[PDB]
C-alpha cells in the first residue's frame, strides 16, 4: 500500500504573525492516521498534531488543521519566530510508511540587489576554478553571472543569517588551465 | 469520522457512530445510529434493525468434528420502516446531522445496553482455523422481510460487529499484599512467605513488581521460587468451573538458609507471543482476524452479586516457594507453599 | 468330544 | 527517560556493524521501537521496528535480506546487526519509541547517529588562499576554521561532496590574515596566511 | 499312549499363520495403549479438558491392555501345547480364567460407558453436563469394576481340575473341567451369556442407532464428509463388536449344548479351530480401538505421529467526515 503523500510548497516567505497553511496530499484514502513533524536543523523532530485533529500536548494552539478528502490543510494562526523550521506529514495505517516532502518556512524580506565578487584563480589550483561570491541579496533565486558555456560549478548556500535576514551564496565552478586566460 | 455499510442490493446502508462502545458499571454508552431504505424498492416489506449477541461454545470432541452450538444470551429487536411513533422523539447530534444530510430516506434508531452483560472476548484460536470464532459475540442487524420469521435472505441484511469496551479506572486502591503460613507434623515451626504487588491498577504493557519475603524458623532449605500468573476465566453459564489459564511463569533459583530471613523484588514481564496458539486463553475481540491484546480484567459492581453469562476475566498471581530438607517426607520430596494474590490489568481510555 | 470348557 | 543511540561514524562498503540504542526511565514491554533514517538532502523513511508485547518485527523492503535487528528487553537496549553495507546507507539514524496501546505515532526521540559508508582512506586537507581561503580534499567530515585566530564579514558555508569522494569547504571574508584550520578526525592544524 | 487323548489336529502352517497374526496383533495394542496413556497424560495441560472423557477413555485403554497381557501368554501355551493344556494348579486356573472373565466385563462396561456417555453428549447437551461429575464419573468406574469382580466370582467355584487322559496319574492330562453338575454349569454360562454379550450389544446397537439418527437430524434440520465418517463409524463399532463377541459365547454354548452321541472329531476339530478364530477376534478388538481412536480424533492422531518421530464475501466499509 505505497501512498505518495504529496506536501505543498516546498517552501514559502511568511511574517511573524501570519496565518500559514501548508497542505499534504495523498495518493490514497486516510480518514484519520495523519500525523505533522516539526524539524530544527541539526535538532531531532518532535511530534505536533496527531490524528488530523488532536493537539499533541506541550504543542502550543496556534497549530491546527483540517482534512478535505485526501488533502490536509496545517494552518498557523499567529506565525512565530522559533516556528521556522521544516514540517513534515505523516500516516501511519497501511504498510509500508510512507512520508511528505518537507516545507520550509522562510522569513518574507523585501528584494535587494546581491554584491557580486568575482575570485580568479590561484597558484595552487593552477598548479582552475573562480568563484562567485553572492551577499546581502533576497530572494534566494538569483542570477550568477560569470566572469568571462557552463562548466562544473558547486554553489552553496548558507543558513538565513538573522542579522539581516539576507542570503549568501559561494559559486565554485572548476576549470581547466585553458580557461585561466578566458577568465 | 463515523462508520457505514451497505447491503449487497445498495438498497439499505446502515450508518453508525462507532464500532467500540466504552461502557462503566452505571453509565453506559447508548447505541445510536440511522438506516436509509428505498421507499420505491421495498414496497410492501418491514425493515426491523436488532442488536443481537451470541455465544459458541466449544468443546475439544466439538473440535474434532462438530457444530458450534450457538446460544443468544439477550436479543433485542424494534421496527424502523414504517417508523414507530412511541420510539424516542429527539435526536442526538449524530442522528440530527444524518437525518439533516439524508433527508427523508434514513430513520434513526437507539438501543441501550443492561449492565449484565459480558465483554466481547474470545478464546485464543486452534492451529487450524474453522473460520468461525470462539466467544462473546455483538452484531447489530438490519433486515428487511414480508414475513418477521423469514431467516433466509440474506440480500436485505446488513449486520455489523461491534466490541463492548471497559477502561481501566483512575482511582487506585491500596497496594495488594498476602501472607501464608505453613506448618507439618515432621516440624513445626512454621514457614512465612508473603508477597506483595507496588500498584493495583495495571495497563497493558507494563510489567509487574512483586516484593517477595520469606521467613523461615525450621531446618529445611529453600530451593527454588515459582512465580506463576494465570488468568482465572470463568463462565458461569457453561458450567460451575474456572480454568487456570497460564499466562506467565518465572523460576528463580534463589536459595534461603534455613532459620533465617530473605527479602527480594522480582519483575515479571508476561511476553504474549509465548502464549501463541495456546487453547484456553481468553483475548480482547477484533474484527476481520486482526492482532489483538490480552482480556481486560472484567469490572462487577459488588452491590449485584450475579453471576454472567459468558467469559469473565481476572488475573491472580500465585507464589510457590518450594523447600525442601529431604527424608522428613521422602528423599525427594518438596513442599510448594503458595499464596495468591488478585490484580486488574486493563487498557486505559484516554 | 472336547474336555475343555 | 533517554534514548541514546551508539555505534555510528565511517565504516566500508561490504563490511558489518553493529548499532545500539540503549534507553533509560520506561520498559520495551509498553512501547513500539521503531528506525528511521535521514539522508542528506532527504526526508525521514522507515527501516524496522519491532513490537515487544505483540513481538512482531517488520522490515523495510530496501532493508530486508541485509539487516537484522534484536532487542535486550532486560536492558532495553536496541541492536542491529547491519551486513551487506552499500554507499546509500550513508544516512543520519533516528531511534525512536512510540505507545503500543495507542499508536500516537512517533513519541520519545533521540538524537540520532550519523553513519557513513566510503571506502575512501582519511585523508589530510588542502588549504589555499583566495578575500578567502578554500579548504578542499579533505576526509572525513567535519572540519573546523579559525579566521586570524578567532579574530575575525565572515562567510562561512556548508561542506558539499566532490566527485572524487572528498570534501571542500567554502570560507570567505567580506573585507573593503590567519587561517587555523583544524581536521578534528585527523587532528591536522594548517596555519595558512591568507 | 496317557496323552493319545489329547492330540489336536490342525495345519501347522496355519498355526504359525495365526500365531504371527497374534504377534503382530499385540504388539500394535501394546504401543496404541502405551500411546494412549501417553496422550491422556499429556493432555492434562488443557483448561477447557473434560476429565470424565479422560476417565472413560483411560479406563477402556487399561482394559484392553489387561485383556491383551494376560490373553497372550495362556493361549499361546494353549495352543501350541496341545498335549499339556494346562500344567499349572487348579489355583492358577481359577485365578487367570476370572481375570480374563472379569477383564471382558470391564471392557464391556468401559464401551457401554463410552457409548451412553456419547449418548448423553449428543441426544442431551444441557443435562450431559448439568448432571454429570468427575466424582460421579469415577464412582461409576469404581462400580463397573466391582461389578466385573462380583460376575466373574461362579468362575472361582463351578470349574476346578481333572485328569482326562488315558493315564490316570498323569501331568500332562490336567484339565479346566467342571466340578459342579452340567445343568447348573450351564446355568451359570447363560448368565454370563447375557451379561456378557447380549446386554451390551442391545446397549451399544440401540445407543448407536439413535446418535446416528441425532447426527443425521441434527446438522441437516466438509461438514458432509465429517457426518458420513461419524455414521460409518457408529455402524462399524456396533458390527465388529459383534463380529468379535458373539463367538466367546458360541463356543460356550457349541460345548454345552452338544451330548456325547452327538460330538464328532469332525466337531472336536471345528471347536478347536473356532476357539482359535475366537482368540483371533478377541485380538482384532483389543487392536482396532486404539487405530480408531488415531482415526476419529486429530490431536491423539498428531501426538501419535509425534510419538511416531520420537521412536524413528466480504465488502470494505467506507466513512464520512460531517461537515
Amino acid at each position: 500500500s505505497d501512498i505518495q503523500m504529496t506536501q505543498s510548497p516546498s517552501s514559502l516567505s511568511a511574517s511573524v504573525g501570519d496565518r500559514v497553511t501548508i497542505t499534504c496530499r495523498a495518493s490514497q484514502s486516510v480518514s484519520s492516521a495523519v500525523a505533522w513533524y516539526q524539524q530544527k536543523p541539526g535538532k531531532a523532530p518532535k511530534l505536533l498534531i496527531y490524528s488530523a485533529s488532536s493537539l499533541y500536548s506541550g504543542v502550543p494552539s496556534r497549530f491546527s488543521g483540517s482534512r478535505s478528502g485526501t488533502d490536509f490543510t496545517l494552518t498557523i494562526s499567529s506565525l512565530q519566530p522559533e516556528d521556522f523550521a521544516t514540517y513534515y506529514c505523516q500516516q501511519y495505517k497501511y504498510v509500508p510508511v510512507t512520508f511528505g516532502q518537507g516545507t520550509k518556512v522562510e522569513i518574507k524580506r523585501t528584494v535587494a540587489a546581491p554584491s557580486v565578487f568575482i575570485f580568479p584563480p590561484s597558484d595552487s589550483q593552477l598548479k582552475a576554478s573562480v568563484v562567485c561570491l553572492l551577499n546581502n541579496f533576497y530572494p534566494r533565486e538569483a542570477k550568477v553571472q560569470w566572469k568571462v558555456q557552463s562548466g562544473n560549478s558547486q554553489e552553496s548556500v548558507t543558513e538565513q543569517d538573522s542579522k539581516d535576514s539576507t542570503y549568501s551564496l559561494s559559486s565554485t565552478l572548476t576549470l581547466s588551465k585553458a580557461d585561466y586566460e578566458k577568465h | 469520522r463515523v462508520f457505514k455499510k451497505a447491503s449487497p442490493n445498495g438498497k439499505l446502508t446502515v450508518y453508525l457512530g462507532k464500532r467500540d462502545f466504552v461502557d462503566h458499571i452505571d453509565l453506559v454508552d447508548p447505541v445510536d445510529g440511522v438506516v436509509l431504505v428505498d421507499p420505491e424498492y421495498l414496497k410492501e416489506r418491514r425493515v426491523y434493525v436488532t442488536l443481537t449477541c451470541a455465544f459458541r461454545y466449544g468443546r475439544e470432541d466439538l473440535d474434532v468434528l462438530g457444530l458450534t452450538f450457538r446460544k443468544d444470551l439477550f436479543c433485542a429487536n424494534v421496527q424502523s420502516f414504517p417508523p414507530a411513533p412511541e420510539d424516542k422523539k429527539p435526536l442526538t447530534r449524530l442522528q440530527e446531522r444524518l437525518i439533516k444530510k439524508l433527508g427523508e430516506h434514513a430513520y434513526p434508531f437507539t438501543f441501550e445496553i443492561p449492565p449484565n452483560l459480558p465483554c466481547s472476548v474470545t478464546l485464543q484460536p486452534g492451529p487450524e482455523d474453522t473460520g468461525k470464532a470462539c466467544g462473546v459475540d455483538y452484531e447489530v442487524k438490519a433486515f428487511c422481510a414480508e414475513n418477521l420469521e423469514e431467516k433466509i435472505h440474506k440480500r436485505n441484511s446488513v449486520r455489523l460487529v461491534i466490541r463492548k469496551v471497559q477502561y481501566a479506572p483512575e482511582r487506585p486502591g491500596p497496594q495488594p499484599t498476602a501472607e501464608t503460613t505453613r506448618q507439618f507434623l515432621m516440624s513445626d515451626k512454621p514457614l512465612h512467605l508473603e508477597a506483595s504487588l507496588d500498584k493495583e491498577i495495571y495497563y497493558h504493557g507494563e510489567p509487574i513488581s512483586v516484593n517477595v519475603h520469606v521467613t523461615n524458623n525450621t531446618n529445611k532449605t529453600v530451593k527454588k521460587i515459582k512465580i506463576s500468573v494465570r488468568q482465572y476465566a470463568d463462565i458461569c453459564l457453561f458450567n460451575t468451573a474456572q480454568y487456570k489459564c497460564p499466562v506467565a511463569m518465572e523460576e528463580a533459583d534463589d536459595t534461603v538458609a534455613p532459620s533465617s530471613t530473605f527479602c527480594k523484588v522480582y519483575t515479571l514481564t508476561p511476553f504474549l507471543c509465548n502464549n501463541r496458539e495456546k487453547r484456553g486463553l481468553a483475548l480482547d475481540g477484533k474484527l476481520k482476524h486482526e492482532d489483538t491484546n490480552l482480556a481486560s480484567s472484567t469490572l462487577l459492581r459488588e452491590g449485584a452479586n450475579r453471576e454472567i453469562l459468558g467469559i469473565i476475566v481476572s488475573y491472580k498471581v500465585k507464589v510457590k516457594l518450594v523447600v525442601s530438607r529431604g527424608g522428613l517426607l521422602g528423599d525427594l520430596a518438596s513442599s510448594d507453599v503458595a499464596v495468591e494474590l488478585p490484580f486488574t490489568l486493563m487498557h486505559p481510555k484516554p | 468330544r472336547p474336555y475343555i470348557l | 527517560v533517554q534514548l541514546v543511540e551508539s555505534g555510528g561514524g565511517l565504516v566500508q562498503p561490504g563490511g558489518s556493524l553493529r548499532l545500539s540504542c540503549a534507553a533509560s526511565g520506561f520498559n520495551v514491554y509498553s512501547s513500539s521501537i521503531h528506525w528511521v533514517r535521514q539522508a542528506p538532502g532527504k526526508g525521514l523513511e522507515w527501516v524496522a521496528s519491532i513490537s515487544s508485547y505483540y513481538c512482531y518485527t517488520y522490515y523495510a523492503d530496501s532493508v530486508k535480506g541485509r539487516f537484522t535487528i534484536s532487542a535486550d528487553t532486560s536492558k532495553n537496549t536496541a541492536y542491529l546487526q547491519m551486513n551487506s553495507l552499500r554507499a546509500e546507507d550513508t544516512a543520519v539514524y533516528y531511534c525512536a519509541r512510540s505507545r503500543q496501546f495507542w499508536y500516537s505515532g512517533l513519541d520519545y526521540w533521540g538524537q540520532g547517529t550519523l553513519v557513513t559508508v566510503s571506502s575512501a582512506s582519511t585523508k589530510g586537507p588542502s588549504v589555499f588562499p583566495l578575500l578567502g581561503c578554500l579548504v578542499k580534499d579533505y576526509f572525513p567530515e567535519p572540519v573546523t576554521v579559525s579566521w586570524n585566530s578567532g579574530a575575525l564579514g565572515v562567510h562561512t558555508f556548508p561542506a558539499v561532496l566532490q566527485s572524487s569522494g572528498l570534501y571542500s569547504l567554502s570560507s570567505v571574508v567580506t573585507v573593503p590574515y590567519i587561517c587555523n584550520v583544524n581536521h578534528k578526525p585527523s587532528n591536522t592544524k594548517v596555519d595558512k596566511k591568507v | 499312549a496317557p496323552s493319545s487323548e489329547l492330540d489336536v489336529n490342525t495345519d501347522i502352517y496355519s498355526k504359525v499363520l495365526v500365531t504371527a497374526v497374534y504377534l503382530a496383533l499385540f504388539v500394535v495394542g501394546t504401543v496404541g495403549n502405551t500411546v494412549t496413556a501417553f496422550t491422556l497424560a499429556r493432555k492434562k495441560s488443557l483448561q477447557s479438558l473434560q476429565s470424565t472423557v479422560h476417565y472413560h477413555l483411560g479406563s477402556l485403554a487399561l482394559s484392553d491392555l489387561l485383556t491383551l497381557l494376560l490373553a497372550m501368554p495362556v493361549e499361546l501355551y494353549n495352543f501350541i501345547w496341545v498335549h499339556h493344556p494346562w500344567a499349572f494348579g487348579d489355583a492358577g486356573c481359577r485365578g487367570y480364567y476370572f481375570l480374563r472373565d472379569a477383564c471382558t466385563y470391564a471392557t464391556a462396561l468401559n464401551v457401554a460407558s463410552l457409548s451412553v456417555e456419547r449418548y448423553l453428549a449428543i441426544c442431551h447437551p444441557f443435562k450431559a453436563k448439568t448432571l454429570m461429575s468427575r466424582s460421579r464419573t469415577k464412582k461409576f468406574i469404581s462400580a463397573i469394576w466391582l461389578a466385573s469382580a462380583l460376575l466373574a466370582v461362579p468362575m472361582l467355584f463351578t470349574m476346578g481340575e481333572q485328569n482326562r487322559s488315558a493315564d490316570g496319574q498323569h501331568a500332562g492330562g490336567l484339565v479346566c473341567t467342571p466340578t459342579i453338575h452340567t445343568a447348573t454349569v450351564k446355568v451359570v454360562i447363560q448368565v454370563n451369556t447375557f451379561m456378557s454379550f447380549i446386554f451390551p450389544m442391545v446397549v451399544i446397537s440401540v445407543l448407536n442407532t439413535i446418535i446416528a439418527n441425532k447426527l443425521t437430524v441434527m446438522v441437516r434440520q466438509g461438514r458432509v464428509q465429517a457426518l458420513r465418517h461419524g455414521v460409518r463409524v457408529l455402524r462399524a463399532v456396533v458390527i465388529a463388536f459383534v463380529v468379535c463377541w458373539l463367538p466367546y459365547h458360541v463356543r460356550r454354548l457349541m460345548f454345552c449344548y452338544i451330548s456325547d452321541e452327538q460330538w464328532t472329531p469332525f466337531l472336536y476339530d471345528f471347536y478347536h479351530y473356532f476357539y482359535m478364530v475366537t482368540n483371533a477376534l478377541f485380538y482384532v478388538s483389543s487392536t482396532i480401538n486404539p487405530i480408531l481412536y488415531n482415526l476419529v480424533s486429530a490431536n491423539f492422531r498428531h501426538i501419535f505421529l509425534a510419538t511416531l518421530a520420537c521412536l524413528c464475501h466480504t465488502l470494505s466499509s467506507n466513512a464520512t467526515r460531517e461537515t
